[PDB]
């Protein structure tokens, strides 16, 4: 009876969590922003095509310098890229070649990589050796790493297959802040702009919103009907936005508790795999299986643009920290700087 | 006077197996190497076809330089389109038997070190050779096609024992392949040591880009 | 089960704390977010193309 | 040529780096690339101590050729999410106990998970081994207890040489994709030697198969 | 990590001698090397330069076909093979390792340096103008020095490093281009600089930062350093 008692009283937490919602719903996105400018067909071209794998590429990310750049693919090798002048910085040799995520922290000094080892490896860019050097591994997952990014040169937030972000200290190895509370396993994160907050999308397609600090789940976004593949803070950090296997993005709300649009087409059938904002917030990439990548201008659901030029799944994508590139990766082991 | 269309369907052939390996960018495996080149001999043997045909009047230059350029590039056709065929042979001779040891030998680089000995040899070959016939006859019909017969009884007979669904038409495919050249390069050698046919010689380049390639369900998923 | 009691007990404290929240309506933050990509228009290098001087690429 | 002496000194760095990769490349690519799976309570331990936390690598060289196999069985997670990771392995080795059909039950979900890896959208074209695994004491299990109680449809003897072959051709009745790949299926026990042979004799068919299809001999 | 060149001695004119310069701590294989020599009065000058993987091999044009250099890449010593030594050619011969990649810091460690005793156009030229400036500690020390060309490549880099030779000491790395501060090396030391004219300043000093301070060039070869500009008191 205890069970069904605590089992109504969610019901009834549910239900009034959603009657808040519906009162704050007095207006859409699509009704406020009718009278905006739409955005012209925006028109990228391949600068720079950065070819040194020889397997599929599963996670790319941009230095905070806006021209190094770091990728990883599964031919057991993790690649920094001088997006200027194509020329490969390092090449890091794995212990592990089954990777899904990589990191570069904003100092430029360390490199992340993880994927179905458990591990979460940081990299040391700059030693006196001259080489590139492990420096910790951080095994306390169980399930496999999606997701990893740097919160400074002693922090990371690691995202992993196990239902469970975790919150580590480079120095010491253990973690830190333990986040649970999703029930499917968590595929992506995004760290807000002030290092303090960040959101996971995860295969029960739900959107957690965690504090780093207290380490509790503040937010519960649920709009999805399948596995959210991709998550990204818009750049005022009051907002993000969702990539599932439903063929549709969609851009949830912070302050309002709720989603905004979808973006949404009839001939788009297939998962995103990548989402990223522009620097101004008014475009959103996304990365697709259907080998293409579509820009969406945010605040109104029309498709503005399409980066096709890959040959297989478009599986990793960044938008550089200035604003003037477009990395995407794609698994027929290729880079692509689009201008 | 005869028909003279093999030039008008060999090109075009030859073409599209050069369009599809070069111009989409799908040169990987070693056999792709040894197709671009041997569609690069046909195209050089069908280039030189049309100039001896409708010699009428020689308003080309005969007995110099540019009648040299034709039957040269009539002979080095003639060499590296029956060359590349048992080095292709050779390889389908070490894809088949002997499947572990190609893992370390059929590269990239080693086909293209091959290919380039192959055309070298058939420009110092050419260079002793518009009006050594019995070197003609050996290096393109006996120590070739020793070769040749010997590479596909292998591969057959190994072929005899696989899987079923891709040995049969792995059986067929090699026995279209040994019945095609036998019928293109038996009487041609034949009635050339019978003066010491010639329109089966042009016709054999004609049909080679069809059999290695299109056929293959490799190059028709490329298609 | 004692512990599908306490895992529902954590399951509607964590529905309680995400209840007791401060919301804002809807048209507010669209509208914040509207001024947000209106006020960063011009420092958008993919929104308003660069020329190709100072462009890092071409 | 408009370059200073570090970006040219930075260029010929990145040619060596080239050269690093293109020779790893190409010795990774001479390796038999096997995925292990296998049920619960499966008997691949076993074999895997013959042929010597996510996934448990396992590199070994027989008669010139170098396996590594990558034991994920222990992975428990979401299959969907990771199993695309391996598009492009030479062969899929599976693990079955026969003596797991009276402890639905287990033999049902080793046809379940065969089921699953089987027709994938993935494996279309990927060979797969399967080990129907400790056959000695299937052999004594079978004794009483028949076969009846996994499958009910089953009107044989209870003797082995027929049960072990009904359960061979329940398995193998699973491929939908029959023309594309093939399904290799050894008897094995606790002690079998020839276990690495067969795996051997798999591959080297695979090989031969996929040398067929690049040279266009298919 | 360290670089201990050996060899050396007194050699008559004419002869022959080959330096070594095993090296310890480090990926010596993914390092540029150079050889760079000082005369027992004089300052620095560039003599030799072999790149990661011997591919690139650089002379100074004074020693250009009569010294040879070789690096060993398994026993990680590296080789100056000297033919027909003049009298021009005694010098202490300090090694130097340098890579090269976007951000790198090349001329970072030097070697110890050996000594060598002999008996009996179109560069680009360093100048610096003050050759010695008496200073007390506590005072901020203003460091020029000019070029003959701009050393402002198109991409944006400046190449222009700062050195520093303590008395009895191999050659330190302060600045490694126009302004970018080496590993190591306290905030107190700033480059800066335009075009044709450099300055490094100190903003204040202490006892351990005397001796002379050398300014070169990396925008082309061969690399060529300045007069330094020595600090005492």
């Amino acid at each position: 009876s205890e069970l069904d008692q605590l089992r109504q009283e969610a019901e009834q937490l549910k239900n009034q969590i959603r009657d808040a919602r519906k009162a704050c719903a007095d207006a859409t996105l699509s009704q406020i922003t009718n009278n905006i400018d739409p955005v012209g067909r925006i028109q990228m071209r391949t600068r720079r095509t950065l070819r040194g794998h020889l397997a599929k590429i599963y996670a790319m990310h941009w230095g905070t310098d806006s021209r190094l750049l770091v990728s990883a693919s599964q031919d057991g090798k993790l690649i920094i890229w001088d997006s200027y002048t194509t020329n490969k910085v390092h090449a890091i040799p794995l212990r592990s070649s089954w990777v899904m995520t990589c990191a570069y922290a904003p100092s430029g000094n360390y490199v992340a990589c993880g994927g179905l080892d458990n591990i979460c490896s940081i990299y040391n860019l700059k030693t006196r050796e001259g080489n590139v050097r492990v420096s910790r591994e951080l095994a306390g997952h169980t399930g496999y790493l999606s997701c990893c990014r740097f919160l400074d040169d002693n922090q990371i937030v690691t995202s992993s297959g196990d239902t469970t972000c975790a919150l580590w200290d480079i120095e010491t190895g253990q973690q830190t802040t333990t986040f649970t509370g999703h029930t499917g396993d968590v595929m992506s994160l995004s760290l807000a702009p002030d290092t303090r907050l960040f959101v996971s999308g995860a295969c029960d397609a739900s959107a957690k919103l965690w504090d780093v600090r207290e380490g509790m789940c503040r937010q519960t976004f649920t709009g999805h009907e399948s596995d959210i593949n991709a998550i990204c803070f818009f750049p005022n950090g009051n907002a993000f936005a969702t990539g599932s296997d439903d063929a549709t993005c969609r851009l949830f709300d912070l302050r309002a508790d709720q989603e905004l649009m979808t973006y949404s087409h009839d001939n788009i059938i297939c998962g995103i795999t990548s989402v990223s904002f522009s620097k101004s917030g008014r475009l959103l990439l996304a990365g697709y299986d259907d080998f293409n990548c579509n820009v969406w201008d945010a605040l109104k659901a029309d498709r503005a643009g399409v980066l096709a030029g890959h040959d297989n799944r478009v599986s990793c994508l960044g938008v550089t920290d200035d604003g003037m590139a477009v990395a995407t990766g794609s698994w027929d082991s290729f880079l692509k700087i689009w201008n | 006077v005869f028909y003279c269309l093999l030039f008008v369907f060999s090109l075009l052939g030859n073409s599209l197996v050069i369009l599809v390996l070069v111009v989409c960018k799908k040169l990987r495996s070693i056999t792709d190497v040894y197709l671009l080149n041997l569609a690069l001999s046909d195209l050089l043997f069908v280039f030189s076809f049309p100039f001896q045909t409708y010699y009428l009047l020689d308003q080309w230059v005969f007995g110099t330089v540019m009648c040299k350029v034709v039957s040269g590039f009539y002979y080095i056709g003639f060499y590296s389109s029956m060359w590349f065929i048992t080095l292709m042979s050779v390889d389908r001779y070490l894809a088949v038997v002997h499947a572990v040891y190609a893992l370390k030998v059929r590269t990239i680089r080693m086909g293209t070190t091959l290919c380039l000995a192959v055309w070298l040899t058939a420009i110092m070959a050419t260079i002793p050779l518009c009006y050594t016939n019995f070197k003609m006859n050996i290096l393109g019909l006996l120590i070739p096609f020793t070769i040749f017969m010997f590479c596909y009884i292998k591969i057959l007979h190994q072929l005899k024992r696989c899987q079923n669904h891709n040995k049969t038409k792995a059986i067929r495919l090699v026995l279209i392949v040994v019945i095609a050249s036998l019928l293109f390069w038996v009487p041609f050698n034949v009635v050339l040591f019978l003066t010491s046919t010639e329109i089966i010689s042009f016709t054999h380049c004609c049909v080679n880009p069809v059999i290695y390639a299109f056929v293959g369900e490799k190059f028709k998923k490329h298609l | 089960n004692t512990a599908s009691i306490a895992q529902a007990r954590k399951l509607v404290e964590q529905l309680k704390m995400e209840a007791n929240i401060d919301r804002i309506k809807v048209s507010k933050a669209a509208a914040d977010l509207m001024a947000y990509c209106e006020a960063h228009a011009k420092e958008d290098p993919l929104l308003t193309p660069v020329p190709a001087s100072e462009n890092p690429f071409r | 040529c408009t370059l200073s002496a570090e970006d040219k000194a930075a260029v010929e760095r990145s040619k060596m780096i080239d050269r690093n990769l293109r020779e790893d490349g190409e010795k990774a690519a001479r390796e038999v690339k096997l995925l292990l799976l296998g049920a619960g309570e499966s008997g691949k331990c076993t074999i895997v101590k013959q042929m010597k936390t996510g996934i448990v690598e396992t590199h070994f060289t027989f008669k010139d050729l170098h396996f590594k196999m990558f034991d994920v069985t222990a992975q428990r997670s979401e299959r969907k999410k990771w199993i695309h990771c391996f598009e492009g392995v030479t062969a899929i080795i599976f693990c079955v106990a026969l003596s797991d059909y009276d402890l639905m039950n287990r033999m049902h979900a080793s046809m379940k998970l065969f089921d699953s890896i089987c027709n994938n959208k993935w494996f279309t074209d990927t060979s797969i081994i399967l080990f129907l695994n400790k056959k000695d004491l299937f052999e004594e299990k079978i004794k009483k207890s028949p076969l009846t109680i996994c499958y009910p449809e089953y009107a044989g003897s209870n003797t082995y040489e027929e049960a072990a072959a009904y359960i061979q051709c329940q398995f193998e009745d699973l491929n939908k994709r029959k023309d594309t790949k093939e399904i290799y299926t050894h008897f094995t026990c606790s002690t079998d030697t020839k276990n690495v042979q067969f795996v051997f004799d798999a591959v080297t068919d695979v090989i031969i198969k996929n040398n067929l299809k690049d040279c266009g001999l298919f | 990590v360290q670089l201990v060149e050996s060899g050396g001695g007194l050699v008559q004119p004419g002869g022959s001698r080959k330096l070594s310069c095993s090296a310890s701590g480090f990926a010596f294989s993914s390092f540029g090397m150079h050889w760079v020599r000082q005369a027992p009065e004089k300052g620095l000058e560039w003599v030799a330069y072999i790149s990661s993987g011997s591919g690139t091999i650089y002379y100074a044009d004074t020693v250009k076909g009569r010294f040879t250099i070789s690096r060993d890449d398994p026993k990680n010593t590296l080789f100056l093979q000297m033919t027909s030594l003049r009298s021009e050619d005694t010098a202490m011969y300090y090694c130097v390792r340098s890579i090269y990649y976007y951000g790198s810091s090349p001329f970072d460690f030097w070697g110890q340096g050996t000594t060598l005793t002999v008996s009996s156009g179109s560069d680009i030229v360093m100048t610096q103008a003050t050759s010695s400036v008496p200073v007390t500690p506590g005072e901020s020390v203003s460091i020029s020095c000019r070029s003959s060309k701009s050393l402002l490549h198109s991409n944006g880099n400046t190449y222009l490093y700062w050195f520093l030779q303590r008395p009895g000491q191999s050659p330190q790395l302060l600045i490694y281009r126009m302004s970018n501060l080496a590993s190591g090396v306290p905030d107190r030391f700033s480059g800066s600089g335009s075009g044709t004219a450099f300055t490094l300043t100190i903003s204040r000093l202490e006892a351990e930062d005397v001796g002379v301070y050398y300014c070169m060039q990396h925008l082309e070869y061969p690399l060529t350093f300045g007069a330094g500009t020595k600090l005492e008191l």
